[PDB]
RNA sequence: GAAGACAUUGUCAGGUGGGGAGUUUGGACAUCUGUUAAACGAUAACGCAGAUGUCCUAAGGGGGGCUCAUGGAGAACAGAAAUCUCCAGUAGAACAAAAGGGUAAAAGCCCCCUUGAUUUUGAUUUUCAGUGUGAAUACAAACCAUGAAAGUGUGGCCUAUCGAUCCUUUAGUCCCUCGGAAUUUGAGGCUAGAGGUGCCAGAAAAGUUACCACAGGGAUAACUGGCUUGUG
RNA sequence: UUGACAUUGUGAAGAGACAUAGAGGGUACCUUUAUAGUUUC
RNA sequence: GUGAUUUCUGCCCAGUGCUCUGAAUGUCAAAGUGAAGAAAUUCAACCAAGCGCGGGUAAACGGC
RNA sequence: GUCGAAUUUGGGUAUAGGGGCGAAAGACUAAUCGAACCAUCUAGUAGCUGGUUCCUGCCGAAGUUUCCCUCAGGAUAGCAGAAGCUCGUAUCAGUUUUAUGAGGUAAAGCGAAUCUUUAAAUAUGUAAGAAGUCCUUGUUACUUAAUUGAACGUGGACAUUUGAAUGAAGAGCUUUUAGUGGGCCAUUUUUGGUAAGC
RNA sequence: CACGGACCAAGGAGUCUAACGUCUAUGCGAGUGUUUGGGUGUAAAACCCAUACGCGUAAUGAAAGUGAACGUAGGUUGGGG
């Protein structure tokens, strides 16, 4: 068989090996505990909407979007600027 | 090849004019008012080798 | 530059390697006879070292 | 060899096939035996192939006698004809 | 050589499919048409510095071309090409032997 | 003072341009007949005597007729030297050409009709890796030519006469695509040919160095196997 | 080294064309003419 | 380039390289102009220098 | 050799690598010049040379084919090892015998032609049965005037002298990869050459 | 009479990686692959897991496209058991 390897360039300079895979995970769970004491009563992430995905291959599913709208926040009975302080993401676009 | 002789003149490295002993630049008098509307009288003081 | 090329000269006037604006086309075979007799390791010209058939 | 196709993206060509051999693996095991012990046009088990992740229904082997409602985007000639032998329809969902 | 102006050979135009009367012509190459695919790739590649990039063929040895001879039908007007061998003098029609 | 909407400067375009830059500057090669070649085939040498890069709407097909090279005996002109005529004539003639086969109610010479030198794609033979290119042979499906008929014809009586990739171009279909959706130009595709690489399984290419540089090869003459002497 | 474009403006004459400004004139026509204009060498 | 002095340097402008107070419609880029078309685009006519043609030159390469 | 000048020389200063400077040798430019020295790109590339580190056991080669700007090298085939798989007497063989083919060489012949009328020895093709023979009649869109035939069958009949000799550390099949692709000598035959360790 | 070797000690030459082919061992088997990431911890170990995704279960076309039972998935021949 013919096989295509792309190694003519000086590739030995740019090689990154991830020995810190078990290191950075331990250094990431210490961020989710330091944030959880600074944000002390609050649930560490905002509330996300419900969105149906594009691109015919994936439109059968449903997916967590980015923010609600200016319209869904109005129909629930609260303003947009007050919604972001309560903990609710609002997407204007 | 290398740079031929006449291409090497215009750098002025060792080809500059020898000028230690020259008396000065032999120019006419600067055209002022008196030389443009009359004459002026001058004395020759010494004539000298340059 | 654009005029003094081999492709653009022959169109003006109307194949052996080394034909130029100079000597000719026939002189190149002639002036290469001074280096003609050499054997390349193909024996040399005019020494074939072979027996012909003389009938 | 052929014509060139600029900006190809395999999301316009997602269509995995599904032979009529399988056609009952989409129903789980504990529900699988119950609809086989019913030839009822009253209760046909609805099969939604798109939720399982299958684009087109092709007819390869032979299915049992039980009538089945099949929902799919694309079916072929012998695949649709074989289900009507079992007394089942094909609802073209999009 | 010398070929006749008229020639009765097999046709295929969804109606004839038989030996019908044809008229003879000689094949000539078409216009260069510089908006083709090969010319536009060749023009973009020569643009810039670097000089000549494609090979330019020099060493010619043949003296003849093959006579290509396409035949126009007179009923269905379907044209069909046909070849001959290499020849030097190719006239057609007149001068019966 | 001079000069003036020109010069100058900016950007593209043609001409010139070893003063300068980069690089290159091949090793009976593709073929057919005879022979070397030693009773299957294959078999070398810068073995050998010779051919080819064409030619022909007939010098391709089919059917009918007929016998050639050459000699003997004869006809005003006319003889050894045209035409006439008979006797013998296994081919001693001829077939586009080298050469070897094959050929007599023919494959030759004369007349009659013609396009099978066509369309569709497979099987097989030769060089052979049983790849390609070339050339060839036998079938099937058509559609034809010819002959009273059987049959014969998929070019030349058999062996030599030739060309991939990318690109260009025509023919085929009247089809497929231009990816937000259509129309009309345009472009790209599938099928089958052409334009050519003679270093012919296919690079685009001039010299010199004794001023020379480098990686490597190869020498040593004079014992063939009685090898040399005085008589063409 | 040669051409084009840019830098690059303003005049007076000359040769045209239009826009306008009336007269005539056999929706118009078209020989005429004035001017205040925009441009072509 | 030639190489003191004395003495002498003859012929050829065809090629080659220069040269020009020559010639003029042979080739001839970009830009611009005209025509066709729905347009991209295409064919035209025109077109500076050079080249081509004509003239000069050998104490220019040279051929004597 | 030259020795009052185109002389010799100190210090200052100017020109720096495709550059300088040269009364011209391709000279000189820090013991380096037909293109200085320093460090980096750099462990540049080599189809060329040299080297390649422990023992025993088993099997064991090639210098040849076709293609290549190929001739100190590659790709392909051949030869070689390893892994094994399906089976188990089996189809066989660098060999003879019986039968039957094809050859045109040595000899013979010129009272054959002008280069074969005749024809060996040695080498070579194919057979020696079960996938066979025989009988009867089934299928078909082919074939024939015709079920006539071709081809394949149903069924029935014939065993180990079942169709010559000798032999057979099994026979068949498939992957996979190494090295090699510079050869040389002798008998016999022969070419080229006077002959040659040609 | 081709090249290297005065002698001794110590150094001294088929290595690592990405994508694969044949073969062999192991897990599961119409499926398989936990480790990008989350949970957890005696803390770069171990153990646990979601949705996806990669290869496989369908090919053939340049493409628009289409997409596998006449029959116990067939008939004949040779077949281990």
């Amino acid at each position: 068989p013919i096989l295509k390897n792309h190694f003519r360039k000086h590739w030995q300079e740019r090689v990154k090996v991830h020995f810190d895979q078990a290191g950075k995970k331990v250094s990431r769970r210490n961020a989710r505990a330091t944030r959880a004491a600074k944000i002390a009563p609050r649930p560490l992430d905002l509330l996300r909407p419900v969105v149906r995905a594009p691109t015919v291959k994936y439109n059968r599913k449903v997916r967590a979007g980015r923010g609600f709208t200016l319209a869904e926040v109005k129909a629930a009975g609260l303003t947009a600027a007050y919604a972001r302080t309560i903990g609710i993401a609002v997407d204007h676009r | 090849g290398r740079v031929i002789r006449n291409q090497r003149k215009g750098a002025g490295s060792i080809f500059t004019s020898h000028t230690r002993l020259r008396q000065g630049a032999a120019k006419l008098r600067t055209l002022d008012y008196a030389e443009r509307h009359g004459y002026i009288r001058g004395i020759v003081k010494q004539i000298v080798h340059d | 530059g654009t005029g003094k090329k081999e492709k653009s000269r022959r169109i003006r006037e109307g194949r052996v390697k080394g034909e130029n604006f100079y000597r000719d086309s026939k002189r190149v075979k002639f002036l290469n006879m001074y280096t003609s007799g050499k054997e390349i390791r193909r024996a040399a010209s005019f020494q074939d070292s072979t027996i012909p058939d003389a009938r | 060899v052929g014509m060139r196709y600029f900006h190809k993206q395999q999301a316009h060509f997602w269509k995995p096939v599904l032979n009529l051999d399988k056609l009952w693996t989409l129903i789980p095991e504990d529900k699988r035996d119950q609809y086989l012990k019913s030839a009822s046009k009253e209760t046909a088990p609805v099969i939604d192939t798109l939720a399982a992740g299958y684009g087109k229904i092709l007819g390869k082997g032979r299915i049992p006698n039980v009538p089945v409602i099949v929902k799919a985007r694309f079916v072929s000639k012998l695949a649709e004809e074989k289900i009507r032998a079992a007394g089942g329809v094909v609802e073209l969902i999009a | 050589v010398n070929v006749p102006k008229t020639r009765k050979t097999y046709c295929k135009g969804k109606t004839c499919r038989k030996h019908t009367q044809h008229k003879v012509t000689q094949y000539k190459a078409g216009k260069a048409s510089l908006f083709a695919q090969g010319k536009r790739r060749y023009d973009r590649k020569q643009s810039g510095f670097g000089g000549q990039t494609k090979p330019v063929f020099h060493k010619k040895a043949k003296t003849t071309k093959k006579v290509v001879l396409r035949l126009e039908c007179v009923k269905c007007k379907t044209r069909a090409q046909l070849t001959l061998k290499r020849c030097k003098h190719f006239e057609l029609g007149g001068e019966k032997k």
